[PDB]
């Protein structure tokens, strides 16, 4: 009947961004409510953040 | 690289009480810098003048 198909390939990269839900495997769920800069960071003596 | 400026205060004042300054535009983690510095230099960084001693007397 349908002599000839063409099945197309798309490509769609979804990043990282407010509002996916996100866990860990311990069973602690949640939903990233805003990802902050880097910049509002609690560092500890060393300086890295 | 391009940088920007900060323009339009809104000056809105009350007597003596508050004036609410509005200033645009900032961007990620500008309202901090500037925020945060005000406050720690109000505090305990700012000339002023009060009462240090009281003698009475008896």
């Amino acid at each position: 009947g349908v002599l000839k198909i063409v099945k197309v390939y798309l490509a769609v990269k979804r990043r990282i961004q407010p509002g996916d839900k996100m866990a860990g495997r311990h069973g602690n769920k949640g939903v990233i409510s805003k990802i902050n800069p880097i910049e509002d960071m609690p560092y500890d003596e060393n300086g890295t953040p | 690289t391009e940088f920007l400026k900060p323009r339009l205060v809104d000056i809105e004042q009350v007597s003596s009480t508050h004036a609410k300054v509005t200033l645009e535009p900032l961007e990620r983690g500008f309202g901090h810098t500037l925020g945060n510095a005000l406050r720690r230099i109000l505090l305990s960084s700012m000339p002023g003048c009060a009462v240090t001693e009281v003698e009475i007397d008896g």
